[PDB]
């Protein structure tokens, strides 16, 4: 579960 | 365009309240208390995030006045603060203003873990080494984080540059004054916060770091578990039975219960062969069931671990210049100010 919606790595 | 323009105070320097106007707004994650913004200031083009606290009326936001008296290169730093109407009907809310980092410690790890990959150990170590600088420095100040996490470690993935984040649960800890003890997040809680411990020290957040070295090291979490007791079972697969005597160190309520009965499992099987037997060694003193035995955070810093890092031609993979490592202040050195012969190397003096 992640803190932002977008990575680079998504 | 549309441009916003507020009333708010600086984090840093003067009480003294500013025009702050801001652009190009948009939504990049959730809150407890509403949804957490990017935005553009406008004097400078620098990327904002900006998150919304409840307002007590009885006290002080303890955030707030936590993060108006850090300044620290490896801790995100609160440029503004204003309040505001939010997302519930009546309330007032604190809005915090914080520099924008684009990434997580967490979202370079997963990219390695799906690929099957390990992340490369230069790394390993030079977040490590950042993250445990940035708890020297707030323990300095007898503030513990209580929520140490990958994903509350933002990452400038080309500089690697490391900063923590989220102060929400952070506290000034007092000998002999009680501490609530629900904080910490599934898998990186210390032992004696499973059991309930009210009498906890910074140290907590030290098991928590040794948590997050130990995931960069194996690809997942170390101590999954829905449940305390699925953790409890994952810490004592590796760590072995607490004895009578450690129980006490951590919860003595809970010493005379019935656990399960397992030797440990040896440190050296617990990662995969390749791993640098440093890396366990620390591993190994970051993650004790006595918390007064486990390292400092500047004891950590100073461990054999990072010695790659105060060599004097040491560069990222990407050829790019280290990040800052060296400026350690009289009151980040304070635990053991003779300390610092290790730590600011001689190319650094
Ligand atoms: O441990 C704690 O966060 C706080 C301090 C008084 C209310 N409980
Ligand atoms: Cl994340």
């Amino acid at each position: 579960d992640f803190r932002f919606f977008y990575s680079r790595y998504s | 365009s549309k441009v916003t323009t507020v009333v708010a105070t600086p984090g840093q320097g003067p009480d003294r309240p500013q025009e702050v106007s801001y652009t190009d707004t948009k939504v990049i994650g959730n809150g407890s208390f509403g949804v957490v913004y990017q935005a553009k200031l406008c004097d400078s083009g620098e990327l904002v995030a900006i998150k919304k606290v409840l307002q007590d009326k009885r006290f002080k936001n303890r955030e707030l006045q936590i993060m108006r008296k850090l300044d620290h290169c490896n801790i995100v730093r609160l440029r503004y603060f204003f309040y505001s109407s939010g997302e519930k009907k009546d309330e007032v809310y604190l809005n915090l203003v914080l520099d924008y980092v684009p990434e997580t410690v967490y979202r370079v790890a997963r990219h390695y873990s799906r690929a099957k990959q390990t992340l490369p150990v230069i790394y390993v170590k030079l977040y490590m080494y950042q993250l445990f600088r940035s708890l020297a420095y707030i323990h300095s100040f007898g503030i513990c984080h209580r929520d140490i996490k990958p994903q509350n470690l933002l990452l400038d993935p080309d500089t690697a540059v490391l900063k923590l984040c989220d102060f929400g649960s952070a506290k000034q800890l007092v000998r002999g004054e009680p501490n609530v003890s629900y904080i910490c997040s599934r898998y990186y809680r210390a032992p004696e916060l499973i059991f309930g411990a009210t009498d906890y020290t910074s140290s907590i957040d030290v098991w928590s770091a040794g948590c997050v070295l130990a995931e960069l090291l194996l690809g997942q979490p170390i101590f999954p578990g829905d449940s305390g007791v699925d953790q409890l079972v994952e810490i004592i697969k590796v760590l072995g039975t607490p004895t009578r005597e450690q129980i006490r160190e951590m919860n003595p309520n809970y010493t005379e219960f019935k656990f399960p009965q397992i030797k440990a499992h040896p440190w050296t099987k617990v990662f995969r062969p390749r791993t640098p037997p440093e890396a366990i060694a620390l591993c190994s003193r970051l993650l004790e069931y006595t918390p007064t035995a486990r390292l400092t955070p500047l004891e950590a810093c100073a461990h054999s671990f990072f010695d790659e890092l105060r060599d004097p031609n040491v560069k990222l993979p990407n050829g790019r210049d280290t990040p800052a490592l060296f400026n350690f202040t009289t009151q980040e050195l304070s635990s053991n100010p003779p300390l610092a012969t290790i730590l600011i190397p001689p190319h650094a003096r």
